[PDB]
């Protein structure tokens, strides 16, 4: 059980104990996705208002 | 010194953010109006606490925080709160109508109308940073804002701040305190879109925190305030190494270095001990050995799961209070011979230890007693995948009938994003089982 | 936030009046709209249903609609008659003769734009309108025919707001005319298309309750409306009182409605009250509120399965005990809750109890057993329609038989939809 | 009224347990995928332990111990005994055994198996070995018969010392093994069922042709079909304890308790106490119990050897009634009370 890399300060200390050794898409793509979905919404609204107009 | 910006999204992220910043001020001796008398350098500095607070010429110490909710009731209580002076109005951002427990409404519909404003208020904080490490992101899985808007924010932060690290603190949904039947849907959806944008994520199961407050604080029905003061103790344990002198987990990159060897498996289990009622008349203070052993009881974990039936990839012990290395090592030695702790073949069997001599600070009138030593263990074990299995199963039951799906399609989401998200989760569950079995 | 309330026709205005009387008594507001209460809890959410007037007077955000003046003259003369904005009384002189066609196509069409003007004037005065609630019967002409016409127009002008109805179903046991199945079938087709949540209030059930458990031998409409206003108070509790759950119709809809057309809810109330002193225990509230005899829609819950349930407990009690009891009925009768919607039962508590009771519970169930209500209406419809009986009242207003055939088909479809998930 | 679910319909023992529970009038069975159960009688393969104990308002209990497969698969048991200090390489009651994968797939131990195999025809001693996997068995005196055989199939086998000097019952000069049923409850009490069975051979034992494997393998299946004399001496090739006891009294001047049962209890307790820290549910959010079948051999010196542990055993048909009733009493009613014990509790606290 080996204790290594011990560092001490007035606030505390740290160290490491070893028991055993080893055995992003664009802004353009995001704005497009957000507006494809906005288009799908405004389509669905238009189909409703067309249904209410009938 | 390098600054870190904290971002709180939705009800859960904002109310937990409140608890954390309350606790931070108590720990650094910062008063509700922002004055820190012990800060002898007026108007600036580059101390470790300056990672989380900035300074103004009048000596006010201002959190590097952004609060975001799509409805104003929750953040209004921040603006009228005990710590109203602490935060600058530009950092509190509200909409008028919320995401209605709907990931698609928070992501697509309402997200598009507020995202640029939020990235602008974020950039003003970043502009006051000589060196930005990245972000700590607080949110729920289950809310429409917490899930939907967060995933949108995380995508763009990758774009605007590509080399910065991003850490999550994520509230996993539990029926005992739950707000929506569709929380499994939202959880899967936000996990699928956020995965590649998160370097390290600490999951808190509201189930585990609830039962910890019932069993160990003898609170019959815990409130959000009970839950969040315990959560903020854990978060404070995890962040202390960014706010205090030390040599372990000193910047955000070390968290991925020390906790996350595989980037997709970036969900370390947190375990915290001891939790003691303030109404307990007589309490026998627990030793280094007893609290370290307690880090291997499932009843103290932030997510109930059984680490005996998984494998470890990394383990950190963060102690607070009267602890010295000799006693830690005596404690580890004994625990190794009495407990099942197996690492993956390609990792060292070992513990990274951090000690801070100041014991945990308690909130007055809180439910947590003062203790002379506490520990928070961060272990990346494959046993946490049990919570992905629970979530995915609930998702499968509803989605097999397309129950509630129409609410998402109606906001412009395509049904196929459901199955894409669910297949990503299917990959994640098997990644865990490859590593761990 | 703000909800705009509309009450149409005779039944709609009589129940709507009682509702505003009951909940204004709860919130401390007197007939002149002046506050006179104890707690500040009464007014934290007062704005969901009330506008604040000069001198901090509170006036219901309520519009009153009829095609004749009779009922609304009696509302104006009733207990809280002066609490309503006088400009919000919109009425014709013709009446609708219990005729859906007159309410929807001729007499009603003439008056409807006048109603929308008052709705618009109420909407544009709301910081953030969340939606509308309508009280009406389905068996007459104004509430049924014009009421659904208003719902169509309101959706056209506010397609992204929530539409919520309290809908009284006709019953031959409490019947004004033979054409009620016609009017109700025509109305249901509209409701399934254009509302987000409909509380199905069956005059059948209300009579049986008044008869068998309240032991009132000849129930008047007044006795029926006591049950309705008590139930309406209960279902709107979270809309009116401070709680850890917000006054949110949309979040309710999202959690109650897994499929868009299946938004017809079976309400229930406990303890069943008449115009008594013994404390009800939380175990008693819970068992009674789920009792088929406390259901306001004459459907046996054991004949279908619960998709979702919302439960609202009122009064001073152990939420630990409420939680235990709620979890108890679910685990004790897990057969009747669909297993493919996890955790489909949600409970809310509010410390403020209704007048006259120290403890009550209100039940809101989305059961597939509601199909029994629609089959019952369908069989009554078909018994007359197969002989085209009484159709001339409708064809005389421009309607064609085809429109009846379509309305009957769409309601039978709705019945099949419910049957599909009762076996899924 | 308690609730339960059945997820293994191919289970003789829990079929009867399922039926006995409803007869109480205080247990109602739910559909297989209803999650609002108190009790899960689960599947044998990939039982979803991670979904248990997260239903508020329900104490939940399952009829299997997560992790108990380490005992109940031949390769793992070998691995477990050698590697654990509480079993140790120095373990007097397990036949010498070795893990060997086919070369189709390549740790493996066939290197160290050779090392002892050679001191065995060096040293003159009987070098007969068995080979089997978790149907397909081989008993040969020369190793390449063994390793050849396992190359031929695709799964990992174990080579184990074949006990060349077994105890033979007379009349018959015939082999047998002993099966013992063990119930571990949620409290990790270890219960031995008072009744075991001897699975006898119908064939006289023969140490010259290890190829006709019906006097060599005591299995109930291999005996009713491929054997001349199935049922000659004992009904169903099943000798029970009262008879086997009186035989030991008449023929060998001993009892079953002294000569054999103390060893059996010592073995059961040592195995289960070894794995207890790894499988115990004492502070878990759900709870476990499990029925085990331990299989033993007895050599001529009356020394007991453990051959394997079965994690999903069937019972002897005469014994289902009493044993399954026992399971309900101490493993189920233990947790969910309804409105002369057939078990011996295995407990020993020697101080040193
Ligand atoms: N621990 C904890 N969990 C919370 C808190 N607030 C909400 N939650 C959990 O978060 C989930 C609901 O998400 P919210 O954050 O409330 O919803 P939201 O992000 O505001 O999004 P909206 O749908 O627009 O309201 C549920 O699982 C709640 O139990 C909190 O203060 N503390
Ligand atoms: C339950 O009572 C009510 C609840 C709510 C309400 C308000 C905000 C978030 C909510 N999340 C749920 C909820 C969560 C989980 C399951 C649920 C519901 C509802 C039915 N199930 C199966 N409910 C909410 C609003 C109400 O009025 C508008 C109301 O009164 C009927
Ligand atoms: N519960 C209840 N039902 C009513 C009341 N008044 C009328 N009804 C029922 O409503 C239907 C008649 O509709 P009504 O409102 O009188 O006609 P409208 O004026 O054209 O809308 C019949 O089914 C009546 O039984 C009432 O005060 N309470
Ligand atoms: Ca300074
Ligand atoms: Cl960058
Ligand atoms: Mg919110
Ligand atoms: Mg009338």
């Amino acid at each position: 059980m080996e204790v290594i890399e011990l560092n001490k300060c007035t606030s505390g200390q740290s160290f490491e104990v070893i028991l055993k050794p080893p055995s992003d898409p664009s802004l353009e793509e995001i704005q497009k996705k957000l507006e494809a979905a906005e288009e799908r919404r405004k389509y669905q609204e238009a189909e409703l208002l067309k249904h209410l107009a009938e | 010194m390098r600054e870190c910006i904290s971002i709180h999204v939705g009800q859960a992220g904002v109310q937990i953010g409140n608890a954390c910043w309350e606790l931070y001020c108590l720990e650094h001796g910062i008063q509700p109006d922002g004055q820190m008398p012990s800060d002898k350098t007026i108007g600036g500095g580059d101390d470790s606490f300056n990672t989380f607070f900035s300074e103004t010429g009048a000596g006010k110490h201002v959190p590097r925080a952004v609060f975001v909710d799509l409805e104003p009731t929750v953040i209004d209580e921040v603006r009228t709160g005990t710590y109203r002076q602490l935060f600058h109005p530009e950092q509190l951002i509200t909409g008028k109508e919320d995401a209605a427990n709907n990931y698609a409404r928070g992501h697509y519909t309402i997200g598009k109308e507020i995202i640029d404003l939020v990235l602008d208020r974020i950039r003003k904080l970043a502009d006051q940073c000589t060196g930005l490490q990245g972000f700590l992101v607080f949110h729920s899985f289950g809310g429409g804002t917490g899930s939907g808007f967060t995933s949108l924010l995380m995508e763009r932060l990758s774009v605007d701040y590509g080399k910065k690290s991003k850490l999550e603190f994520s509230i996993y949904p539990a029926p005992q305190v739950s707000t929506a039947v569709v929380e499994p849907y939202n959880s899967i959806l936000t996990t699928h879109t956020t995965l590649e944008h998160s370097d390290c994520a600490f999951m808190v199961d509201n189930e585990a925190i609830y039962d910890i407050c019932r069993r160990n604080l003898d609170i019959e029905r815990p409130t959000y305030t009970n839950l969040n003061r315990l959560i903020s103790q854990i978060v404070s344990s995890i962040t202390a190494s960014l706010r205090f002198d030390g040599a372990l987990n000193v910047d955000l990159t070390e968290f991925q270095t020390n906790l996350v060897p595989y980037p997709r498996i970036h969900f370390p289990l947190a375990t915290y001990a001891p939790v003691i009622s303030a109404e307990k008349a007589y309490h026998e203070q627990l030793s280094v050995a007893e609290i370290t052993n307690a880090c291997f009881e499932p009843a103290n974990q932030m997510v109930k799961c059984d680490p005996r039936h998984g494998k470890y990839m990394a383990c950190c012990l963060l102690y607070r209070g009267d602890v010295v290395p000799k006693d830690v090592n005596a404690a580890i030695a004994t625990i190794k011979t009495k407990r099942s702790i197996q690492f993956v073949d390609w990792c060292p069997t070992g513990f990274k230890v951090g000690i801070n001599y100041q014991p945990p600070t308690v909130v007055p009138g809180g439910d947590l007693a003062k203790v002379q030593r506490a520990v928070c263990m961060l272990s990346n074990t494959t046993a946490i995948a049990e919570a992905w299995a629970r979530l995915d199963h609930k998702f499968d039951l509803m989605y097999a009938k397309r129950a509630f799906v129409h609410w998402y399609v109606g906001e412009g989401m395509e049904e196929g994003e459901f199955s894409e998200a669910r297949e990503d989760m299917a990959a994640l569950e098997k990644d865990y089982e490859e590593v761990g079995v | 936030r703000e909800i705009v309330h509309i009450q149409a026709g005779q039944c709609g205005n009589q129940i709507g009046a009682k509702f505003w009387e009951v909940i204004s008594d709860e919130h401390g507001i007197d007939p002149t709209g002046s506050y006179h209460g104890d707690s500040d809890l009464q007014l934290e959410r007062i704005n969901v249903y009330y506008n604040e007037a000069t001198g901090n007077k509170y006036v219901p955000r309520a519009i009153l609609v009829d095609l004749e003046p009779g009922t609304m003259d009696s509302v104006r003369s009733g207990p809280f008659g002066q609490i309503f904005r006088p400009d919000n009384f919109v009425f014709g002189q013709s009446g609708a003769g219990n005729n859906w066609a007159k309410g929807h196509y001729t007499e009603g069409a003439e008056l409807v734009d006048s109603v929308l003007d008052v709705v618009r004037k109420e909407s544009e005065s709301c910081d953030c309108l969340q939606g509308f609630q309508l009280t009406h019967s389905l068996g007459g002409g104004t509430g049924s025919g014009m009421g659904t016409l208003l719902i169509s127009k309101i959706r056209e002008e506010y397609p992204d707001r929530i539409m919520n109805t309290f809908s009284v179903m006709p019953s031959p046991k409490v019947s004004d005319t033979v054409v009620e199945p016609y009017n109700a079938t025509l109305s249901v087709h509209q409701l399934v298309e254009n509302t987000d949540e409909t509380y199905c209030i069956d005059n059948e059930a209300l009579y049986d309750i008044c008869f068998r458990t309240l032991k009132l031998t000849t129930p008047t409409y007044g006795d029926l409306n006591h049950l309705v206003s008590a139930t309406m108070s209960g279902v709107t509790t979270c809309l009116r009182f401070p709680g850890q759950l917000n006054a949110d119709l949309r979040k309710l809809a999202v959690n109650m409605v897994p499929f868009p057309r299946l938004h017809f809810f079976m309400p229930g109330f406990a303890p069943l009250t008449s115009r008594q002193y013994r404390a009800l225990t939380v175990p008693e509230l819970t068992q009674q509120m789920f009792d088929s005899k406390n259901m306001m829609a004459a459907c046996d819950p054991r004949h279908g399965r619960y998709l979702t349930v919302a439960a609202i407990f009122r009064g001073r009690m152990s939420m630990k005990e409420v939680d235990e009891q709620m979890l108890n009925v679910q685990n004790k009768n897990s057969s009747y809750f669909v297993e493919w919607i996890p955790n489909n039962v949600k409970t809310a508590v509010c410390d403020i109890p209704p007048r006259g009771l120290k403890m009550s519970a209100t039940f809101i169930g989305n059961s597939t057993a509601i199909q029994e209500l629609f089959k019952r209406i369908s069989e009554q419809f078909t018994a007359m329609f197969r002989r085209k009986a009484f159709l001339h009242w409708y064809t005389g207003e421009g309607m064609d038989e085809m429109e009846f055939t379509e309305a009957e088909s769409n309601m039978n479809d709705l019945v099949s939809e419910y049957q599909q998930y009762q076996d899924a | 009224m308690y609730t339960f679910v059945v997820r293994d319909e191919n289970s003789s023992v829990y079929a009867e347990v399922s039926r006995l529970l409803l007869a109480t009038g205080q247990w109602k069975r739910l559909r297989k995928d209803n999650p609002r159960f108190n009790l899960m009688l689960g599947e044998r393969n990939r039982l979803p332990f991670g979904r248990l104990g997260h239903e508020p308002g329900l104490v939940q209990l399952v009829n299997y111990y997560r992790g108990a497969d380490k005992l109940c698969r031949k390769a793992s048991l070998v691995k477990l005994i050698k590697t654990s200090p509480e079993l140790s390489e120095s373990c007097t009651w397990f036949p010498e055994s070795y893990v060997i994968y086919p070369t189709n797939l390549k740790t493996d131990e066939r290197e160290v198996f050779l090392a002892a195999y050679n001191r065995r025809r060096e040293g003159r001693e009987g070098n007969v070995w068995i080979a089997k996997s978790s149907e397909g068995i081989l008993i040969s005196s020369e190793a390449s018969e063994l390793l050849d055989f396992i190359d031929e199939q695709g799964q990992v086998h174990v080579i184990q010392k074949y006990l060349e000097k077994p105890l033979l019952l007379e009349p018959g000069h015939r082999k047998f093994d002993i099966r013992s049923w063990v119930l571990v409850d949620h409290l990790y009490n270890i219960y031995l069922y008072r009744e075991g069975v001897l699975r006898t051979s119908s064939e006289p034992y023969n140490s010259a042709n290890f190829q006709d494997k019906t006097c060599h393998l005591t299995n109930h299946c291999i005996q009713k079909e491929y054997s001349k004399n199935y049922g000659r001496y004992e009904e169903g090739n099943e000798m029970f304890f009262e008879e086997f006891n009186q035989y030991l009294m008449d023929a060998l001047n001993t009892t079953l308790e002294n000569s054999i049962l103390l060893q059996i209890k010592h073995i059961i307790r040592s195995c289960l106490m070894c794995i207890e820290p790894a499988i115990s549910t004492k502070h878990l959010h759900y709870q476990s119990f499990q029925l085990f079948g331990f299989d033993f051999m007895v050599d001529e010196e009356l020394k007991v050897w453990l051959i394997e542990v079965n994690g999903a055993p069937a019972c002897a048909q005469k014994l289902y009634a009493e044993l399954c009733q026992g399971i309900v009493d101490v493993a189920i009613s233990s947790v969910f009370p309804l409105a002369t014990s057939i078990f011996i509790k295995l407990h020993h606290h020697h101080h040193h």
